[PDB]
């Protein structure tokens, strides 16, 4: 209903004139609501203005000029105590019009007369007393209705209060309209008349047609000697200003003499946010009174804006049970915590789920609208700008520009199912060279709207208006027409992208993208490792997720067949439960976060599944100058070892201080580092199974070999299913069980085994091994003299013959397990404090000391023991 | 005059002033660490003093230490230093903490692979 107001104040030269008078110097009247000074309501605008009589003038004015062409008002004025007399006849009709004759309106205004004759103040000598009768343009729905306008009189509210009361119960009046089709006479004058604010003439209500003056009645009466009222027609009432004469407050009427006797403020001057409050309707019951669902929303429109409160309450108070038990504190505990995720685009997501057609409809009047004003507000002529806004408007939730590097704009669209796609990219955000679904866009949908406002200009142009606006509406379809075809220009089309990649930009998008560790792209949809269990996401959301895996997520299914063999497979690989377990668990962490550095050296013996399961673990996830191959992967091994298994350099240590990366090889290493910072952080394990054609069956590390593992299964998509979701539920079961903290699994065999491969590979872990036993009771303390003199003695009777340097034996014991134990002596040497040194060949004293999970056939089920 | 999470940080008087208004400072460089008024009462502020006067006991060296290493907040005209220590004493921990507290507009890292055998300084504190 506002396209009409729009164009009525672009093509009514008088409304313009009035928008500008009100605007510019009638603004300085403007008096805050509810102010006994205000004397005109403009509903429109929901302002209050004071004004004086002198421009009071011209206002009336202006409004009778703005009248006199059709041109559509909603103005109210308040009459108070003293102002003029109102009557409201809403008369009911057994069928739907009555003729209301003139010799009957004289009838009536003799009768009502009587009654302002009788039981009354009235001025003493001779005096003017004019009646108007303003008729409804036709009876809807067998409702007439008509009104008697008598400004004149100037009486208290409590006096008409009076008059109305004793015309309620007069027959005369009654029984006049018994013939005139009216059911029930009686109830036809709404008492509320003298209190209720008058609308102006020309004025209505929305969606309402204003009523017209049939004639206006004079009266000439005498107190002095009252011998006969002479009740005539005013002639030449249309040469008046009718709304200046027609005004109770009015006193300055060249005929009309004076004969004395908040959510609604936000919704008004924010049309988005009246958008908002339209839409936010289609909403359910259950969303304001099952709290998640109402936190949610209000979480959402706090984040969008700060200023939505008036709304948030409103919605709030879409049930009184809860919003005035406890909703106050509520609304505003909750509000401050999303001021100190969400937004609207959730929001239309739910309204498009629950009420679908209403959703399309509101959707659809809102676009209209919107090119609506641009089309009017410059005569029909489009250009680049107000086509991108209306599509913004129409897609700001399937497209972002960002800023990248090359300092270039870029595309990014969520994928929505049903559309052409490279799989595993649903509900993600993919880059797009170029923004081919805003080309064809623009093409297809747009046009539909384009052809609304044409067909709507045709409609204005058919219904029955004077010559100019008929000439107005031809230009404005010519040049509509001209500037119709120009969506489908190539270079056209090609500006107005330009143009929409500034509205489109949302700042700060591309270095959030992928940013959060605990969510991953699957080829389903998106998964979510927030909380447990685990969920995955297949519907709208906002988390800023582009990168993906091609494997679709599946819940743990140990029925699973393929599961099933797949945790045999497993179980025959590791027999170990104790192992199997801490590599399962040490494999789960697809995490894409904060990682240790766990360094684990996998040896074996060649087909056990060590160089199996380091191909088959990058399938399941791949992508989560070597060194910046680990930025933003969430795991990745090495493979393929020679006999040349020494570290990469001095530099080896570099590369491990966010992927879990795992050392596999056909034998033990060469690495031979010498600090115990080095070796707290490595492990090793070695495979025991040998997979093989024909098994021994007195031998359990020999089982039938399967080649069908490494060329079937493994590009069998079922395979990956389930090992994905062997990888999260053994994930899951390492958070719920340790908080995520893989120090606290239990690991005596490969602890074990690290400690002997370390003593294989370390001299002074060997040394310390061997020669070094903790003994509280030995009082005897040694420097570090001393121990480079043992260390050389060890060696060379045990190692080699060597020549050996102090200074290095030093900083390699300081640096060393030892750190705690070479506690700093009086003299700030380092010595050995409660722990003893052996000679050449002795053994240990007593007291001194050198310095269960069992398989079960459900072992990937809980673990008794932490 | 240095860029912070909430304004621009002026050194240029005692005590130092938050622009947090219009100004004409032409300012551009910034890092995302907020300045906040020193209080002494204040539990992460204390837990601070105390983690440095665990590390460093000693008050002159941790005087010392804290004032050279206040420097790093000026950015003008400037002493090298070789602090050592076996592992765990806490040197790690404050070095990252500086690190991250100055940003990595305002502090860079260097490499002992290039002394021991440039423009990576540039207009560093």
């Amino acid at each position: 209903d506002t396209i009409q107001l729009t164009a009525q104040r672009k093509y009514l030269a008088e409304v313009q004139a009035l928008e500008t008078l009100l605007a510019r110097e009638l603004s300085v009247f403007l008096t805050e609501p509810g102010s006994k000074k205000t004397n005109i309501i403009n509903r429109i605008t929901g302002k209050t203005y004071a004004l004086p009589s002198t421009e009071l003038l011209r206002f009336y004015e202006h409004l009778e000029q703005c009248r006199k062409q059709g041109a559509l008002m909603y103005f109210l004025e308040r009459q108070g105590t003293y102002s003029g007399l109102m009557l409201d006849y809403d008369l009911k009709l057994n069928t739907n019009a009555p003729s209301l004759e003139s010799s009957v309106l004289s009838r009536l205004c003799h009768r009502i007369f009587v009654h302002i004759k009788n039981s009354s103040v009235l001025p003493e000598g001779s005096h003017k007393i004019h009646f108007f009768f303003t008729l409804k343009p036709e009876a809807v729905q067998g409702k007439y209705g008509f009104h008697v306008l008598i400004p004149g009189l100037k009486m208290a509210a409590s006096t008409k209060k009076s008059i109305i009361a004793s015309l309620q119960h007069d027959a005369t009046v009654q029984k006049i309209l018994h013939e005139q089709g009216v059911a029930n006479p009686e109830s036809c004058l709404d008492p509320h008349s003298a209190s209720v604010p008058s609308l102006l003439y020309g004025s209505s209500k929305l969606n309402h047609r204003p009523y017209q003056l049939k004639t206006g009645f004079e009266l000439v009466f005498d107190s002095s000697d009252p011998d006969y009222i002479p009740i005539h027609q005013i002639k030449n009432i249309e040469s008046y200003n009718l709304v200046s004469e027609l005004s109770l407050t009015n006193e300055q009427g060249s005929l009309v003499r004076p004969v004395y006797c908040s959510l609604s403020i936000l919704m008004l001057h924010d049309p988005e946010a009246r958008y908002l409050h339209k839409i936010l309707n289609l909403l359910p019951p259950e969303y304001y009174v099952e709290y998640p669902l109402w936190s949610n929303v209000v979480f959402a429109l706090a984040n969008t804006s700060a200023n939505y409160r008036p709304l948030a309450e409103w919605f709030s108070q879409k049930c009184p049970e809860k919003w005035n038990t406890g909703g106050k504190e509520k609304l505003e505990k909750l509000w401050n915590d999303a001021s100190r995720k969400i937004t609207k685009r959730s929001i239309m997501y739910w309204a498009h789920k629950h009420a679908p057609q209403q959703y399309k409809e509101i959707v659809e009047q809102g676009y209209f609208s919107i090119l609506a004003e641009y089309v009017y507000s410059y005569n029909g002529t489009l250009e680049h700008y107000m086509i991108a806004k209306v599509i913004y408007a129409m897609m700001g939730n399937k497209f972002v520009v960002d800023v990248d590097s090359n300092g270039k704009y870029v595309w990014f669209e969520f994928v929505l199912p049903g559309q052409p796609m490279n799989q595993g990219e649903i509900w993600k955000w993919r880059k797009e060279v170029n923004p081919d679904e805003l080309h064809i866009y623009i093409s297809e949908n747009f046009s539909r709207v384009m052809d609304r406002i044409t067909e709507h200009i045709k409609y204005h142009l058919s219904q029955p208006h004077e010559t100019n606006i008929l000439n107005y509406y031809k230009k404005l379809l010519k040049a509509f027409e001209r500037s119709k075809s120009k969506i489908f220009n190539d270079s056209f089309k090609k500006g107005v992208i330009r143009q929409a990649e500034f509205l489109f930009r949302q700042r700060s998008f591309i270095q959030t993208l992928d940013t959060n560790p605990y969510l991953l792209g699957v080829g389903n949809g998106v998964l979510s490792i927030e909380t447990i269990p685990a969920k995955l996401i297949n519907h709208f959301h906002e988390h800023p997720i582009h990168q993906y895996t091609h494997i679709c997520y599946e819940p743990f299914n140990p029925e699973n067949p393929w599961t099933k063999l797949l945790l045999n497979a497993l179980q025959d690989i590791i027999p170990e439960l104790d192992a199997r377990l801490w590599i399962m668990f040490y494999l789960s962490t697809i995490f894409r976060g904060l990682k240790e550095a766990l360094m684990l050296l996998w040896l074996g013996g060649g087909c056990n599944g060590k160089t199996f399961l380091m191909r088959l673990v990058a399938m399941v996830l791949g992508d989560h100058s070597a060194f910046m191959r680990l930025k933003g992967r969430g795991y990745g091994y090495f493979e393929e070892t020679n006999k040349s298994e020494i570290l990469n350099t001095s530099r080896l240590k570099e590369m491990v201080n966010t992927a879990t990366m795992v050392a596999a090889s056909n034998y033990n290493f060469i690495i031979d580092t010498t600090d115990h910072g080095t070796w707290r952080r490595l492990r090793h394990y070695r495979s025991k199974v040998k997979f093989c054609h024909n098994p021994d069956p007195n031998n359990s590390y020999e089982k039938k070999e399967d080649p069908r593992f490494i060329h079937e299964y493994i590009m069998d998509p079922n395979c990956q299913n389930a090992f994905f979701s062997i990888l999260v539920y053994f994930w899951e079961k390492l958070q719920k069980e340790y908080n995520g903290q893989i120090k606290k699994v239990f690991c005596p065999t490969i602890e074990s085994e690290t400690e002997a491969y370390r003593k294989s590979q370390d001299t002074l872990h060997r040394f310390i091994t061997e020669r070094v036993v903790e003994s509280p009771s030995a009082e005897t303390v040694y420097n570090l003299s001393e121990v480079v003199t043992a260390y050389a003695e060890w060696y060379n009777a045990n190692i080699n013959v060597k020549r050996h340097i102090a200074l290095e034996l030093s900083q390699e014991l300081e640096n060393s397990v030892l750190e705690k134990y070479l506690q700093w002596s009086p003299n700030k040497t380092r010595i050995l404090k409660g722990c003893r040194i052996l000679h050449k060949f002795e053994t240990l004293q007593p007291g001194e000391s050198y310095i269960i999970c069992e398989p079960k056939n459900k072992w990937w089920e809980w673990s008794p023991n932490p | 005059l240095l860029g912070v999470g909430n304004g621009v940080l002026s050194i240029e008087t005692i005590p130092a002033k938050l622009i947090n208004h219009f100004h004409e400072h032409p300012i551009h460089q910034y890092t995302h660490i907020c300045y906040e008024p020193f209080n002494p009462e204040n539990p992460w502020t204390k837990l601070l003093l105390n983690a440095l006067q665990d590390i460093i006991p000693e008050l002159d060296a941790r005087l010392w230490i804290m004032f050279y290493l206040s420097t790093a907040i000026f950015r003008g005209l400037k002493l090298m230093l070789l602090w050592l220590g076996g592992g765990c004493n806490g040197k790690t921990f404050l070095m990252r903490l500086v690190a991250m507290v100055l940003g990595d507009h305002y502090a860079s890292k260097l490499n002992i692979s290039l002394l021991t055998s440039f423009m990576r300084l540039k207009g560093r504190g």
